[PDB]
């Protein structure tokens, strides 16, 4: 579990 | 986007005090791992896509 790869989150990048 | 994710953030940040009455912490952390993995995959794919 990282931190800056966890606040920056859309549903446009889940895929 | 974040309306159901900040709730999970606050839910884990409140459930750091009991830490043993709630067994569902592990699946939530597995989904945090999934979100971090998908984010790293997207960042590598955006580095290659450019």
């Amino acid at each position: 579990i990282k931190l800056q790869n966890l606040y920056n989150w859309t549903p446009s990048n889940y895929i | 986007s974040a309306q159901l994710e900040q709730l999970l953030y606050r839910y884990r940040a409140i459930q750091n005090h009991p830490k043993e009455n709630k067994l569902e912490i592990k699946a939530i952390e597995d989904t945090f791992r999934n979100i971090s993995r998908d984010q790293d995959i997207y960042e590598t794919k955006l580095d290659t896509l450019r």
